[PDB]
């Protein structure tokens, strides 16, 4: 029967997602035939290889790339560079354009270059281009990876910087990886000597393809576990033999958590601790001051659906577990709690009213067993001796599925089998042909 | 944006060496490059020094070889200018700046006259 | 090596009268053609960056704009701290470029 | 207590399906080393390349292709023929047998050729293939760009035919854009001199790989985003302080609708608005005919769940809000609504026996007064002077996840993860292993 | 009112997953460029094709390959050696460590090999690879196809061995299909000579670009399609004019199944057929012995929601329809046949008391109307002549979105959609960008 | 599929100017090719003019050169046959055809008899 | 240039025969082997198309096969208004030839 | 793992053939390659066959060439040792092995001794 | 040809005493090289294989190691049974190279 204000924080099924620079040198080589006054085109061949560290500094001060690549080889240096032009020219990252949703791309080279060879001899030439790209990467907990949008996958927490090795996974190679304190990177890398931003951490992984960085954040800071859902004021508290029940009208749902109270000093609420209080506050002084007082200090509770609950009446670790997508079966449990509270309660009005009533008649037979014998004997026999039909049948429930499974496999445009079986067929194409 | 503070006015003969503290005031920083100029009556401000943040190497292809030493430091990023063989012509305000700090913002110090009189 | 120059040399104009100084380079490219301000007896401070975007603190009475090689600095109305010595330079990476700076001032 | 016959139409989650003919020069470069007698195989390149627009409307005039391809590079003609044959062959589509579900293909080279260089000397040899492909495209709304099976994705609306641009997205470049009217396109692509179609209107655009045609069709009149879902004669109206509900038993299942309703003339519901009432008419005319009528118009309602109803009573804009995939709470509704119209019309046949007996019981008393004030005396001191148990205890609802997360996430033979995970490290032995 | 031990089984909705072996030979042609002292690397292409069968023999017998591979094009032999080096090598297969889950392969080669070239002169160089790769194959009910983890898609049933064709899908050549008994297999292919494990029945597959091995496994004996959900000794079993209702109180939730009982003796039943059995009897060996006594031989019941009941009363052919993920409408019966089981007993307790009463009530009219006649004048007239309120409001229920859209889409860290797009992306800049 | 009615029978001397229509009943069609041929006694069809749905070009190599003019139109496609220089050996059942409708179907107009007689 | 011979260049036979009339040429490929029906005095019709599909308005009384270079036509039951002239002939593109055709008649 | 029993001690003049059973036991295969050796005293045991489990081909080059004939079976495997032109340096003790059955398994028989004596 | 060399050729040594055996080849590549036991008048048994796993029915008390060119096995505590002769070996595919054994004995 006592009441409280509550703030409902769901699990924080989203991604975190920040931004991660990924440098990447594409070295397009295209081979042509010419013939008198006809070129044949012999093809290209596309690869995308990861830029040197020097150069990554580079780039991130200003803004600013080298037309030449070094890779080394069984101890040999193989150098490409752009357009066959063999001196050390600096270029700019310029804007492509286009949109790429949130996958904007800053290019030095921005159309492919080719030139015809010489009569009866064939000419290939590189395109090599630098490109950086602000991509959105998301983790989700534990955050032992991140995945850009693109292809990249890396075995590395976003949140590991070396001394964070037994609190952040940290699976790939330690030779590929480096963090740099106080690094400065460009603000915008459209146009050179833009402002240089200062961060206190940045760490850099040398891909196969590319080089991934991202700037180093607390885990406790940026990337809290929970997310509010919703605060409801007049909840309805109520104890049963293994839970706690808390039930709200204003969203018609009862969550049920169990006989134990979370520890307010829990390493997951930090962000939490301080907000959910914060709100409470807020609710406080909003709609229940004055005639009400506080009662009792704030509560952490974990319910059986995954969700947490702040408590604080008005007048010990939480889990791994996440919440139920599908809220209907607190809705189901408002569905009872009322009726069981409701039914109940009427019987409480009716027994109630019953057992008077009964004493009330039996008063009236007390002293008519003394006048009239008859009407008391044939109550204790229930036979001579000398109101509404029920509607509520059985309405067994179908499944009603509102799209079938041939209309849930057809929901996106995008179907994940269909792009495998193409992928094959495209194989088949390249290979089988043959 | 950053104010880059300099040391007041200074006073010294020709021949000896010139000491110049030009701290890097409004915020700490080691990404804006450092530029060291001297301006004179009757025409603009002329590049002299042009280095890094966090260190310095005094770049001075055309002007003044081995006149100019620069030091710098990391973090607080306090600028040391230092002049050997101080020469009439040096008779000049001295200015310390950032490259750039925000939105191509070269903010420019306080400047130190280095000037010979009575 | 490049060239620079900014014109007039020399002008004068009473206050509050939209004028327009131009600065004319041989640079490659944009680059950045930052406009400044400067005082007798006072350090230089910026007016305009990337003619595009203004330094903090002034208002927006100042304009600029550019094409080709010519760049253009526009006053709506000259104020009495107005008048002083203008300078149009350039800078990439570390290496800068000054110009000699135009002179406002009323009789 | 009002009845009605409703027609419950669904939100069109599935997307609109077209067919979309894509046309594509397959350049495949293969380039081997001769040697002796044993030739050794130095690779191979494949590219697809777009037509050119001629070469597209030969195709769809004549289901034929040609067996050269010219490109502009830097003001340079680059042309490849087909093995290299420098002729102007004409080449027809034959089908390339294959199943891939709904991708038919159509390839003028059905078999990959290449030929042994000179003794010392390496050879490369072109195998250029004109594939069309009869991709099914799928698009949702508002159908700002669509993709096909394979990995082709445009930003441009299907509908858009060049002065629908308000009403219709378009993202891409007006120049690779073109629409034609009264084209003509060959009926079957597999044998030459097919029957021509003539169509009102095809829209073309010049992807960077291929050309993307399609067939124009009225948004209005064949990508209508209204699906039947099920239509019930005998359904209860009620009404609420804030909605209307509409409960049936041939569904079990109630659905609530805000105090208002949509008006008619509503331009999405254009070919609803007589399909909705001519199944409506049919149900008039199949089982409440005669000893029935129809009172008042037909209504269109929206449901706080996405639904949308039309309603007929037997005897003011849709929102962009989806439709919820499971149904349980509307089920809910008719566990409540029911119990809520059953146990309050039992009171209504227990309080109104209830207030008769006490009433029946009053009347024995007050006579009763006037000659044994002794029991008068008792009823209104309840005190002397001088039924059953109940069962309804506390069934605390647990999560009945009949599949775990483990389960879940292997329902289907393909995992994003997993594949993604695979393409880095098939990018890792292609890069890192240098 | 009849009690019985119920064993739920789910429908296998989990892929069956099984060990797939694919070797692949990968040749990686490196060419570059060589000028005086700098060396300008032109490119490299990567290919995947399938090793010759005898090779795949030697693969299994030794756990070792060759460096040479041929292919047949156009009645022209093409050899490729490893490293350009034209000998007859027999290399073994060695671990590439990585981690890749459950993809763990074993390569020949290492590390990636190029030489430069001469000056004035281009150099390409092989760098063929033997690949065998232990990967995790799934395959969903019929079976007609099974993928791997990576991009590998094959229309053969898994159980298919030439002899099962009017019961297993072959949509594949019979050319490239194989069936091998008593074939051996390596048991680690990491070193040579390992332990030969002979199996009944190898079946292989000589794909496009890869050759693909299973072990063949009956349907019937590893590849059941019931899973153990759970089980209950405690339910209450009734019968409905429609359905039999089966309630269990410790998962709280009654399944409802047709008026018909599934044949024991059914196909798919066979190894849940003893198993579910099995279960039952340790169950009546564990709670309800001696006291109590097996009603009845076992049952197979088929739910509406597409349980699977095994049930034993304690004093014909199933469907293709899955089981519904969610399960909480069981629970919503649950909630109904209890309370319908309850409230209407109530009644069965209150009329029961009622209609007694009103009978006890008679009785003293029947004598009262020869003293006092007003009193049953009164009564039948039910008008002079000369208990609480109802709190049981209109609780309309709201769509309870735990996350919202933007929040599903988001819940993993690879988006379809995303890929795709930045696939579409990749396509323009080496196509478009020209 | 398309019947591809064709005017009645002409009468001219020749020497003078021939004109033949034929209408594109039927359907509205810019999709099936043209072609005038035509038919004499104890011979077959022999092909005089092959030309696009929506325009015209009298393709004739080698018969007949310049003696054939086709224009036709768009929507309808109403064409229009042409011939100067009228010849004895011209007398002859010209036929106005769609080289194909529907699977293959090439169908033929009623035919107009150029026939010179009193 | 191609060569076409339609056989038989002149055939009689009652009412109600199955009767089989060849044609041959020398085409690179199949192309699609129409055949045709003509009668004197009348304007020609089709009778068959691509040796697998018949055109509307024909009864399922003709059937068509090829093999090779050579096509034949069947007709299972002649009737009164069958006897005429038929044609074979080769389409492709703009590009058409016609064949002499055979006459069928009855004494 | 696999027992491969052999045949009892047998005893014969030089000069003629000698044939030697050795059975598959420990378990049916058809995977385990089948050595044959022998072994002299004073030293270790020399290869004499190396083959197949299915079938055979008597692999011998540097040693004894025609002398030694192996033929087998699949599934039980029973290997037969054949030998031609007995002469007394073949005194000793043949062994029939599989080359490996788990783990580097190498489990030999056990062994024949042909010893010629009275 | 390749070489071998198992150290000692004879050694003795008393009940309980752990010792160590050499073998020493000129292979291309570890091989597996197993090692064996003998007795005499008695078939040959294996003891260790690939330097890393036991023959099964062998107790815990032989152990084996190797580095380089060379492999030693180690016996913890010799027993009455334990005396006989051993051998190392080398086997690839179906080649097969063998040693010629140290001899174990007490006096
Ligand atoms: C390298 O040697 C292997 C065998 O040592 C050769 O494989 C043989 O190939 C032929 C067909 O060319 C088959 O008939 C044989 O059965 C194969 N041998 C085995 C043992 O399976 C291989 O061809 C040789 N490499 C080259 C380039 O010839
Ligand atoms: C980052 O490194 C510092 C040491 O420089 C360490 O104190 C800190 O805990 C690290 N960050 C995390 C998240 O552990
Ligand atoms: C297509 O273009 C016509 C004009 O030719 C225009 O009337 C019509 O509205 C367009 N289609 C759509 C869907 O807007
Ligand atoms: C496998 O083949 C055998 C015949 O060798 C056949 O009896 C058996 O049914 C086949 N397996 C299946 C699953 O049909």
């Amino acid at each position: 029967l006592d009441e409280g204000i509550m703030v409902v924080y769901k699990r924080n099924i989203v991604a975190h997602t920040f931004k991660v620079r990924v440098y990447q040198k594409v070295l397009t080589f295209r081979r042509s035939y010419a013939y008198h006054r006809t070129t044949y085109l012999l093809g290209s061949n596309t690869e995308y290889v990861a830029p040197p560290m020097w150069e990554i500094h580079h780039i991130n001060s200003h803004s600013q790339c080298y037309s030449s690549y070094s890779r080394v080889i069984a101890g040999t240096v193989f150098v490409a560079y752009h357009r066959d032009s063999y001196e050390n020219k600096t270029m700019q990252l310029m804007p492509d354009d286009y949109s790429n949703t949130h996958s904007t791309r800053y290019v030095t080279v921005k159309d492919q270059w080719h030139s015809r060879g010489s009569t009866n001899l064939t000419r290939e030439t590189s395109n090599l281009n630098c490109m950086v790209t602000i991509t959105t990467a998301r983790s989700k907990y534990p955050y032992h990876f991140f995945a850009t949008s693109t292809g990249d996958v890396v075995d590395i927490s976003p949140f590991y910087n070396g001394t964070n090795r037994n609190a952040s996974y940290f699976g790939e190679n330690a030779d590929k990886f480096f963090i740099f304190p106080n690094y400065t990177i460009v603000s915008d890398f459209g146009r050179p000597n833009s402002a240089l931003e200062t961060h206190r951490l940045v760490a850099f992984l040398e891909r196969a393809d590319s080089v991934i960085s991202w700037d180093i954040q607390d885990e406790k800071n940026v990337t809290c576990q929970l997310t509010f859902w919703e605060a409801s004021e007049r909840t309805i508290r109520s104890e049963a033999e293994d839970s706690y029940h808390f039930s709200s009208a204003k969203m018609t749902a009862t969550f049920l958590s169990k006989k134990q109270e979370v520890n307010m000093s829990d390493s997951a609420l930090d962000c939490v601790r301080d907000e959910a209080i914060n709100k409470l506050q807020q609710i406080f002084n909003t709609s229940y001051n004055q005639t009400y007082e506080k009662y009792g200090n704030v509560s952490v509770f974990e319910t059986t659906g995954g969700l947490v609950v702040f408590w604080q009446g008005i007048k010990t670790h939480l889990s791994n577990m996440e919440s139920v997508h599908n809220l209907v079966y607190a809705q189901l449990q408002f569905t009872y709690d009322t009726l069981r509270g409701y039914i109940n309660r009427a019987l409480a009005q009716i027994a109630e009213a019953w057992c008077v009533d009964q004493r009330r008649t039996l008063e009236v037979f007390k002293e008519l067993s003394k006048i009239n014998p008859s009407a008391i004997l044939s109550a204790i026999y229930n036979k001579p001796i000398a109101l509404d039909i029920d509607p509520l049948e059985n309405t067994d429930f179908r499944v009603l599925e509102l799209y079938s499974q041939k209309e849930l496999r057809s929901i996106n445009v995008f179907d994940l089998e269909e792009i495998m079986r193409e992928f094959n067929s495209y194989k088949q194409r390249v290979k089988y042909v043959e | 944006q950053v104010q880059l503070v300099q040391s007041g006015a200074e006073v010294k003969k020709p021949g000896e060496s010139l000491k110049i503290s030009c701290k890097g005031s409004g915020y700490t920083f080691t990404n804006y490059w450092i530029g060291w100029v001297r301006q004179m009556p009757g025409a603009g401000l002329e590049w002299m020094a042009i280095i890094f943040p966090r260190d310095s190497y005094s770049a001075y292809s055309p002007s003044f070889q081995g006149r100019v030493t620069i030091s710098v430091d990391k973090s607080i990023s306090t600028a040391y200018l230092h002049w050997s063989s101080l020469e009439a012509s040096d008779t000049a305000v001295y200015y310390c700046a950032i490259y750039n700090d925000l939105r191509s913002g070269n903010s420019w110090g306080q400047g130190t006259p280095l000037i010979v009189s009575s | 090596d490049i060239q620079m120059t900014q014109s007039p040399s020399s002008l004068s104009a009473s206050v509050g009268d939209r004028v327009t100084i131009t600065c004319r380079a041989s640079q490659s490219i944009t680059k950045y053609l930052n406009w400044y301000q400067q005082k007798p007896g006072r350090a230089p401070k910026l007016l305009i960056h990337t003619t595009s975007t203004l330094q903090s603190g002034v208002p927006s009475r100042f304009s600029g704009s550019g094409s080709g090689t010519d760049f253009t600095l526009t006053i709506s109305s000259l104020q009495l701290e107005d008048f002083g010595t203008y300078y149009c330079q350039q800078s990439f990476s570390t290496l800068w470029t000054f110009g000699q700076g135009t002179k406002l001032d009323i009789k």
